């Protein structure tokens, strides 16, 4: 009963934080959290969403600044 | 000059149009496709434009 989770982050402290409470919610019917970015780039960006969105899994994403 | 490609993948477009870039003569296209999706207007408006 895993699920993939996107989101953005701009450090990858937020982001360890971010699986950290993926596994605290995973206490509750599992959890999956997929990798993680932010650039100021509106190409590589839109351009690494479907490499990202590759795995058929990811239901919702979060965006950053 | 082109060729054609049975596809209506647009990040396949976006690398096509980094295609044309690398072919070095691009300045605009004119193209279209034989369907009816607005959803790639939208990807023009959100990168060509």
């Amino acid at each position: 009963k895993i699920v993939n989770i996107g989101a953005v982050l701009s450090t990858r402290k937020h982001e360890q934080m971010f699986r950290e409470a993926v596994n605290q919610a995973n206490k509750r019917i599992q959890l999956q959290a997929t990798s993680v970015t932010h650039k100021p780039n509106a190409i590589q960006m839109a351009l690494s969403v479907c490499e990202d969105l590759i795995s058929s899994q990811v239901y919702a994403i979060l965006v950053s600044h | 000059e082109l060729v054609a490609m049975n596809e209506t993948d647009p990040k396949s477009i976006i690398t096509r149009i980094c295609d044309l870039m690398s072919d070095r003569k691009i300045q605009g296209v004119v193209f279209a496709d034989d369907t009816d999706q607005e959803a790639i207007a939208q990807i023009l408006d959100f990168i060509s434009a």
